[PDB]
């Protein structure tokens, strides 16, 4: 059975700036099979109103997903994605860097 | 530019109860325009972009009806394949299958195509000519030897030269307000210094579309692929993509170093500089 | 417009 293990990027929808609307995204790709969880957190907490996209994949056959969820940015909030498949002994968590 | 029609298609097995979870989806390029999901609660073929509304409900009963269709045959397909690999009833498996047309700038057929995966892995594929069949193994062979029987490829090959290049200029025409406008790239440099050394110069594409883009660095005027990273394209969430390339440098250095952007929607290519 | 006739395996 072959296992590919996910790529993880976090990033917001639009350019971030505090008090104004956006999404928050968790994007994995590169991934097989397609069972994944995929939770946004805020401070460290599960996000409960979470969707994704429908699942499609690449020529090389991966899956990918976009999990995504509307936030207000603020100075002092911080975000994350936590990731789990087959391929992953523990969780991944990967933090959102605005001024990447 | 040159245009694509595409659909998608998982079946994933459920041991132990009950039928495979079949997802669809159809893009126009990078556009995501109709899916069904079979844990859904329609049952039908359901819209997701604007210009595809347009079409009535003789439309939506088709599509339903196509589309159920190709669950069934994918559900048949997870119990042959369990039995040509020998696999027990224990495991869940997947078959996933893709195909469409590509038409260049003229909306003029170029290429077809129809493969197929199980688990993951190159199982059959039809070649470019349309007429004959890449199989990767002696199971898919074994299919191979059934669809010449049954003629399939002349099936597909007159879908994917007629229907699918005639229905694709249809939703280029009918969707031409977002499918045939290109969104250039919004660009922008960051800079970081990780030491009193060494900087990191990272340039942002945002806001395009098509999704197709190059971005590259060079130093003093030549290409610079060392010390880089690319990420992958991603999707904004809005219908637009982002890319981003980055390039380690001496700090002091940032002047010798530019970015340039190629994409469908910039007459010429851009350059950046810090 | 998806193919009418889906083939299987």
């Amino acid at each position: 059975m072959i296992q590919r293990t996910p790529k993880i990027q976090v990033y917001s929808r639009h350019p971030a700036e505090n008090g104004k609307s956006n999404f928050l995204n968790c994007y994995v790709s590169g991934f097989h099979p397609s069972d994944i969880e995929v939770d946004l957190l805020k401070n460290g907490e599960r996000i409960e109103k979470v969707e994704h996209s429908d699942l499609s994949f690449s020529k090389d056959w991966s899956f990918y997903l976009l999990y995504y969820t509307e936030f207000t940015p603020t100075e002092k909030d911080e975000y994350a994605c936590r990731v789990n498949h087959v391929t992953l002994s523990q969780p991944k968590i990967v933090k959102w860097d605005r001024d990447m | 530019g040159s245009h694509s029609m595409r659909y998608f298609f998982t079946s994933v097995s459920r041991p132990g109860r009950g039928e495979p979870r079949f997802i669809a989806v159809g893009y126009v390029d990078d556009t995501q325009f109709v899916r069904f999901d079979s844990d859904a609660a329609s049952q039908r073929m359901e819209p997701r972009a604007p210009w595809i509304e347009q079409e009535g409900p003789e439309y939506w009963d088709g599509e339903t009806r196509k589309v159920k269709a190709h669950s069934q045959t994918h559900r048949v397909d997870l119990g042959t394949l369990r039995g040509y690999y020998n696999q027990s009833e224990a495991g869940s498996h997947t078959v996933q299958r893709m195909y469409g047309c590509d038409v260049g700038s003229d909306w003029r057929f170029l290429r077809g195509y129809h493969q197929y995966a199980y688990d993951g892995k190159d199982y059959i594929a039809l070649k470019e000519d349309l007429r004959s069949w890449t199989a990767a193994d002696m199971a898919a062979q074994t299919t191979k030897h059934k669809w010449e029987a049954a003629h399939v490829a002349e099936q597909l090959r007159a879908y994917l030269e007629g229907t699918c290049v005639e229905w694709l200029r249809r939703y280029l025409e009918n969707g031409k307000e977002t499918l045939q406008r290109t969104d250039a790239p919004k660009t922008h440099m960051t800079h970081h210094a990780v030491s009193d050394h060494e900087a990191t110069l990272r340039c942002w594409a945002l806001s395009f579309y098509p999704a197709e883009i190059t971005l590259t660095w060079q130093r003093d005027g030549e290409d610079q692929t060392q010390d880089t990273e690319l990420v992958e394209t991603r999707p904004a969430g809005d219908g637009t993509f982002q890319k981003w390339v980055a390039v380690v440098v001496p700090s002091g250095q940032e002047q010798r170093y530019t970015c340039h952007v190629q994409h469908e929607g910039l007459p010429k290519p851009l350059t950046l500089r810090w | 417009c998806i193919n009418g006739v889906c083939w299987t395996v």
